[PDB]
């Protein structure tokens, strides 16, 4: 939804109040979204360098 | 004379100071974004008017390159210094003298110390005595003679199994007990570990 | 500074070779680190252990020797100091000795200590009575060991009361580990500025390289792009120029740390 | 195999407990043998004999001579502003100019830091006052200081010692300034020392 990134996504148990999109941490970077079309919490976590 | 890389802190100090050299003299081959590293070639083909841009360009970036290599160089010269204290104090305390303060100059006890020189540093050669050779005993801490403690005056109280000595703490060398190495306190009521003779 | 974009790549490839230097001094700093901890705690050679029986004259190491039940293996006071204190291409790594390593150094040390004496600093350790060890001790400071003998048992009561009250101290009273702590916090605060630093604008057009991208044609896009290029290298540049004093700061601490472990725990200063 | 620090391939991983040879990490290292893996041995391992009633005393000695190095000095440079960032260019100069009093600052830096090397060496070695000498006829009771006395033969007056440390290690507008005492003053610092620590013992301190 206009919100571009990249990573890997996985299921999460966080719960959203009813009117939140999104969620971020410290630092303002995100890690939570919510699908429009399922109305669920993922979950996004970069992919793995070093 | 025949292990090598035994002195590595000179070579490190050394190798740091040329690749910081050799890194800021490769440093002007750059463009910081100008359209060329060459600052005659940007003089010679295009107008002053943007010329003096691409110039701007190359100053900004050489003097931030400079001044980088400055900071550097007042972090290595402090920590040198650092080490040069060290090494001072080291050659006032350990050469003019004797320690005792435990393994700040050789591991064990130290008997004395000599100076040679190094193409950027000193290097020390400490003489210490190390113990060997050791062995068991029974001891006790103080002596019951007709209902009085006696003490060593100095050393500590040895037996081999029959008889019973008195020596010093760092070299085994018995000698008779006797009223001159030992003193008197008290009557041996309170003491832990007194034993007869 | 460029976060997978090849535009940025190819335009910060022409900019010298920063970030090789910017990588060596970090990578000097960590190795620097494991030094530090190595040579403040392998004084020792061999790994001493206790005796089963513990009867030292009276006096009682019991909070400070290690606890086998606890799976730590560490000690009581020990337990009590952990407890009581507590991705954009940064890395954490590992540092080269394990905590339990580090409990079995200092395990090591006190048991040669309380067991030898000085002796094993020197050369092989040699056993001697703990009663007539601290007549030693006595001795170096000027009151004749006599004194000792004979006010043993007030002695250790003092020295068990000592502990008691050291431990009380720690366990409720809080505050008393302030250096550790705000080192702690020094850093945490380092990096969180260092990452919110990346929302600056730097007087572009915006905060993300994909919206100049797509929103403009190359040639302004490579002005924009410079800009937050060189907004970001100079943030860089104080971040590492920061570490290094701090590192030269930590540095001093563990070579002062490393000359009391060797001159007031190996031997009588 | 799989560790805390990463994964590792090449390598296999052994039960036993040697000394650390290359550092991998988290505690473990590794070594050759093929190539093997394995965790650190901290050393030996042993109890000593404690008892309330006995003791362990030395019967004989050994004496031991160890090394310490320890560097003092580096290298005085000291560079020109104008001549490199500019490479004889009016037009350069002219621009940089107007940028202020920048690298007169990077001048007086530099400056300091070569006074405070040869500060460095002055305090380290000029702790003596005189230059004293060793007699010819030497009967040191036996002892041999041969190696480390200073030669008459070779053109250098270094030693033996100190020949082998010599021999063991091995312009754009920036300048090489020369320390200010060349190296046989600092060698003859170190037989003065050592001739006076050798005849006098501490007292000349
Ligand atoms: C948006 O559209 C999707 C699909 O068109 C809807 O998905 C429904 O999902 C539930 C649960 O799996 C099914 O029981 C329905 O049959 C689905 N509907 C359809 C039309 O397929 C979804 O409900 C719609 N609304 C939201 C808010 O997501
Ligand atoms: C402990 O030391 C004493 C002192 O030397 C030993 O006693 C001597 O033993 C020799 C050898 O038999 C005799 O010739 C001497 O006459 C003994 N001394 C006296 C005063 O009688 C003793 O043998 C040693 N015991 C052990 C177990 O080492
Ligand atoms: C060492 O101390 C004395 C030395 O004569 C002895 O102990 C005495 O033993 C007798 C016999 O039982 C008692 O009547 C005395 O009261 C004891 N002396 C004291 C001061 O109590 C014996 O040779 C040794 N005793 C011990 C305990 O080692
Ligand atoms: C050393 O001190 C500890 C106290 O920390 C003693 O442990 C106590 O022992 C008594 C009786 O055995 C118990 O009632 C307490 O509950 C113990 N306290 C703890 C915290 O465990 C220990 O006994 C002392 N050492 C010796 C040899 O007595
Ligand atoms: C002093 O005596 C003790 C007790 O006999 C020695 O300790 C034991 O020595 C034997 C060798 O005869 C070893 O097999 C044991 O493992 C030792 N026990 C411990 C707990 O270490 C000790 O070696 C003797 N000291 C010497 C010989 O210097
Ligand atoms: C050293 O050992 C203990 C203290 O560590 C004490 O000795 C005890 O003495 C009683 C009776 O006198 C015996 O029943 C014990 O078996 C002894 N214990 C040991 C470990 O030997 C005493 O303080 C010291 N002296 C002796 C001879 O043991
Ligand atoms: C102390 O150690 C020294 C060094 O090993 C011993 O000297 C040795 O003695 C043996 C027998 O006399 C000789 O074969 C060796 O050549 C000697 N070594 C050297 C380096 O000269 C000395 O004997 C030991 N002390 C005692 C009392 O035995
Ligand atoms: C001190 O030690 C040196 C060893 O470097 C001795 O010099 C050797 O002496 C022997 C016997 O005269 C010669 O065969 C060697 O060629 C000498 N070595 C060198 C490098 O010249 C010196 O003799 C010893 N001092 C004394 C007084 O004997
Ligand atoms: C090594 O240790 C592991 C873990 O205890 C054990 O399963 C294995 O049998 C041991 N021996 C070998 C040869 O792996």
């Amino acid at each position: 939804n206009g919100l571009t990134g990249t990573g890997v996504l996985t299921e999460s148990n966080k719960k959203f109040l009813p009117f939140q999109q999104f969620g971020r941490d410290i630092a303002d970077t995100t890690d939570a979204v919510r699908d429009p079309q399922t109305l669920e919490i993922l979950d996004i976590t970069p992919c793995s360098f070093g | 004379s025949s292990t090598a890389s035994a002195l590595g802190k000179l070579q490190d100090v050394v190798n740091q100071n040329a690749q910081a050299l050799n890194t800021l003299v490769k440093q002007l081959s750059s463009n910081f974004g100008a359209i060329s590293s060459v600052l005659n070639d940007i003089l010679s083909r295009l107008d002053p008017p943007e010329a003096e841009v691409q110039i701007d360009r190359l100053i900004t970036g050489r003097l931030q390159s400079l001044q980088t290599y400055v900071t550097q160089q007042l972090i290595r010269a402090a920590e040198i210094r650092a080490s040069a204290n060290l090494a001072a104090i080291k050659m006032s305390e350990c050469v003019l003298g004797q320690s005792k303060r435990v393994d700040f100059c050789g591991k064990g006890y130290h008997l004395m110390s000599f100076p040679q020189s190094a193409p950027h540093g000193v290097v020390f050669l400490h003489v210490t005595y190390v113990p060997a050779q050791e062995k068991n005993f029974t001891t006790a801490p103080a002596i019951c003679h007709d209902g009085k403690a006696h003490f060593p005056r100095e050393g500590v109280f040895v037996s081999n199994g029959t008889h019973w000595f008195v020596t010093q703490r760092n070299f085994y060398e018995p000698q008779i007990i006797t009223t001159d190495n030992t003193f008197v306190s008290g009557n041996c009521d309170v003491v832990i570990g007194i034993v007869n003779n | 500074i460029c976060g997978d974009s090849t535009e940025c790549s190819n335009l910060l490839l022409q900019y010298g070779s920063f970030c090789t230097q910017l990588n060596r001094a970090l990578t000097g700093i960590a190795v620097e680190q494991d030094k530090n901890t190595q040579e403040v705690f392998a004084q020792v050679k061999q790994i001493y252990k206790t005796p089963p029986i513990k009867d030292f004259g009276g006096f009682n190491f019991s909070q400070i020797l290690p606890d086998p039940s606890k799976p730590s293996k560490r000690s009581f006071i020990e337990d009590l100091l952990f407890n009581k204190v507590t991705f954009n291409g940064l890395t954490v790594l590992p540092p080269l000795l394990t905590d339990e390593m580090i409990a079995q150094y200092t395990s090591a040390l006190l048991a040669g200590t309380i067991t030898s004496g000085w002796t094993f600093g020197a050369g092989a350790a040699l056993q001697i009575p703990f009663a007539m060890q601290m007549a030693y001790r006595f001795n170096g400071i000027g009151v004749t060991q006599n004194v000792l003998y004979e006010n043993q048992k007030l002695i250790a009561n003092q020295f068990n009361s000592a502990i008691g009250k050291i431990q009380d101290s720690l366990s409720s009273t809080a505050s008393a580990l302030g250096k550790l702590q705000d080192v702690v916090n020094q850093n945490a605060q380092a990096l969180n500025t260092l990452v919110k630093q990346l929302s600056s604008n730097f007087g572009a057009i915006s905060s993300v390289l994909n919206d100049i991208l797509s929103r403009l044609d190359p040639p302004e896009a490579e002005v924009q792009i410079d800009r937050l290029i060189t907004g970001r290298l100079q943030s860089l540049q104080t971040y590492v120029t920061q570490q290094l004093i701090r590192a030269a700061e930590i540095r001093a601490s563990a070579n002062l740390a490393a000359i009391k472990m060797s001159e007031c725990v190996l031997g009588q200063s | 195999f799989q560790t805390r620090a990463g994964c590792l391939i090449g390598a296999e991983y052994v039960n036993n407990s040697y000394e650390c040879d290359i550092p991998i990490g988290a505690g473990i290292c590794a070594s050759y043998q093929s190539i093997i893996a394995y965790t650190m041995s901290l050393g030996a391992e042993n109890s000593v004999a404690y008892s309330n009633n006995s003791i362990a005393i030395p019967t004989n000695f050994t004496i031991s001579v160890t090394t310490e190095i320890l560097p003092v000095s580096m290298t005085k440079t000291s560079v020109d502003c104008t001549m490199y960032i500019c490479g004889d260019s009016t037009e350069c100069s002219n621009l940089l100019l107007q940028y202020g009093s920048f690298c007169t600052q990077l001048n007086r830096a530099l400056t300091g830091i070569a006074v405070e090397q040869d500060k460095n060496t002055q305090e380290v070695f000029a702790q003596v006052k005189q230059i004293y000498k060793t007699p010819p006829i030497k009967d040191f009771g036996g002892f041999n200081f041969s190696q480390i006395l200073p030669d008459p033969s070779k053109p250098s007056k270094r030693s033996f010692i100190e020949d082998l440390l010599f021999n063991k290690v091995t312009f754009n507008g920036l300048t090489v300034l020369p320390p200010l005492l060349t190296d046989e003053m600092i060698a003859q610092y170190t037989s003065a020392l050592l001739a006076g620590t050798i005849t006098s013992g501490w007292t000349f301190g």
